[PDB]
RNA sequence: AAGUGUUUAAGGGCGCAUGGUGGAUGCCUUGGCACUGGGAGCCGAUGAAGGACGUAGGAGGCUGCGAUAAGCCUCGGGG
RNA sequence: GGUGAAAAGUACCCCGGGAGGGGAGUGAAAGAGUACCUGAAACCGUGCGCUUACAAUCCGUCAGAGCCCUCGAUCG
RNA sequence: GAGUGAGAAUGCAGGCAUGAGUAGCGAUUAGGCAAGUGAGAACCUUGCCCGCCGAAAGACCAAGGGUUCCUGGGCCAGGC
RNA sequence: CAGACCACGGGAUUGAUAGACCAGACCUGGAAGCCUAGUAAUAGGUGCAGGGAACUGGCACUAACCGGCCGAAAACUUA
């Protein structure tokens, strides 16, 4: 048992915290339910997660022959990536710093036929 | 036509009336409108009152309809085509449905239609 | 409402910090030579 | 009003865990023969087809 | 009826396995600093030092060059 | 400042518009993929064993039952 | 033979937490509907409505920037 | 009429919960048209007329949907 397939997406333009917020809603669920959820969610940050899950499913189906009907999200990291720094003027000449954060999504889907 | 009971839909006052008028015009012209949830809710009673005025339309009602709608062709079609089409329905001519929200601003989107039966 | 104390201009710029005015006087020539020795791209305005 | 001291890791995470989202309820709907999940709010629109299904 | 009695983690803490950000540590340089022995120590109206412009068949820089414009003529080296 | 001895810089297939990723290849190494020698500290995640929702702790120390992993012959 | 041992000099260089996923997203006018491009559209293109300036929030020049001017292509980076 | 969000209260086809329609109470003042007197503004009959949102009673005409998730017992001693 324990057949798994991984899928990564690096340099995503989404904050790590906002990505984990949506991940927590799908961590440890079937692939069908995961694709069903994250499509009607109001947060406009579930599209990368859904794309990564779909890519993982396609890879597991085209490289391991695993039936997509028995796939479940086994692990997900959604780590933080590089952060581009920039400046932003203010009231009295002071220069504030704005951080353009990113994210590195990582998922591992396995088969758990009950 | 009940007061909104709170902050109006379109910015400050004097704009919600024009917004509702334009929405009722588009509805009576096309047969179905897709707007924001609260906008459709505020339009429902407005459109129903306009439809009741059209139904009762014999004289002095065209004036009441024109003091709120400006499109002469829209008024003419609402008076002729619709006309007695709702002469049997004792109210409730506008059906409201909710659809998925749009990108950017997560505004609940609704759709209004004219019952045909 | 201040003018920010810049007031861009080409004629006055060249007349007050131009090569001719810098070469007229001795101190200006010395400054030009110092800038050339330092290697500045634009010696004068 | 300014922060006097540095909030501890626990004091920060205990409240950061509250900034979460609530998943919406789903409903099975038969459209074009295939079954798909759509919230009960858009259930009615799913029948008429006013809800695009990617 | 009285008494005893393990059983929950919205989240945090502790130690470990896995990882991202991060560019220090370790190993090197086409570079930089200080001196040894020599050459030569002024360049110019027969237009100096330094710059604008242009030059390869091609969008910009470095360098050479000056409408004879990454080159022209003569004389030696190597191939 | 430094990929790698040599670009030999992943043909081709799959998700997608790409970014990027998974197989299939080169390279000894891809825990060397033009974000590239070695890759620490603070920060951020995930999983694992204990802990806590009657509790007023410069946030440690000395005692100390239970739980967890392991070396020997149920104890030391 | 030391440029040889940092925990501080409101010490300097590079990265990251707290404040917080909070404020703010920069006036005195206000957007709405239909069709279309596009995988992705309230913010892109066409049509119909409502609103603002109209001694201008219109047009032409002086100073100033110098190819932002027009056509085809692109949405990493910049539009708060 | 409960309320920043939350939460509270009523309903969900076995229903008047809300929107629409009818009627009532109430507010406003005599609506558009016709005709009449006045060259004229203007007034008079159609007219307690026309218009209106919160208050009230009927009316399923429209929306509460062929709909989704949590959610119930170690054990032992004495009387
Ligand atoms: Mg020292
Ligand atoms: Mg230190
Ligand atoms: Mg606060
Ligand atoms: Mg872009």
């Amino acid at each position: 048992e324990f057949p798994s397939a991984t899928a990564k997406a690096r340099y995503v333009r989404v904050s790590a915290t906002k990505a984990r917020r949506v991940i927590d809603l799908v961590r440890g669920k079937s692939v069908e339910e995961a694709l069903d959820i994250l499509r009607w969610a109001p947060q406009a940050a579930s599209e990368p997660v859904a794309k990564v899950i779909a890519s993982a499913a396609a890879n597991a189906q085209n490289n391991e022959g695993l039936d997509p009907s028995t796939l479940v999200v086994a692990t997900v990291y959604a780590d933080e990536g590089p952060t581009a720094k920039r400046i932003r003027p203010r009231a009295q000449g002071r220069a504030f710093r704005i951080r353009k954060r990113t994210s590195h999504i990582t998922v591992i889907v396995e088969s758990r036929p009950p | 036509p009940k007061p909104t009971k709170g902050p109006r839909l379109g910015g400050s006052s004097s704009h919600q009336s024009a917004l509702l008028a334009n929405l009722a015009t588009s509805l009576f012209e096309h047969g179905r409108i897709k707007t924001t949830e609260p906008k459709a809710r505020a339009l429902r009673p407005y459109a129903e009152k306009l439809i009741t005025h059209a139904k009762k339309g014999a004289l002095h009602n065209r004036r009441e309809v024109m003091k709120k709608i400006r499109d002469k062709d829209v008024v003419h079609t609402l008076f002729a085509e619709i006309g007695p089409f709702y002469a049997d329905r004792n109210g409730g001519y506008t059906r409201i449905i909710k659809v998925e929200n749009r990108k950017g601003d997560n505004a609940p989107m609704a759709v209004i239609e004219l019952v045909r039966e | 409402k201040g003018k920010r104390t810049f007031q861009p201009n080409n004629r006055r710029r060249a007349r007050v910090h131009g090569f001719r005015l810098r070469m007229r006087t001795r101190a200006g020539r010395a400054i030009v030579a110092n800038r050339r020795s330092k290697g500045r791209r634009a010696l004068t305005a | 009003a300014v922060p006097k001291r540095r909030m501890s890791r626990a004091n920060t995470r205990s409240r950061r865990a509250q900034w979460k989202a609530e998943a919406p309820g789903l409903v099975t709907v038969s459209v074009a023969g295939q079954q798909r999940k759509v919230p009960r709010r858009l259930l009615k629109a799913a029948r008429l087809g006013l809800v695009d299904l990617d």
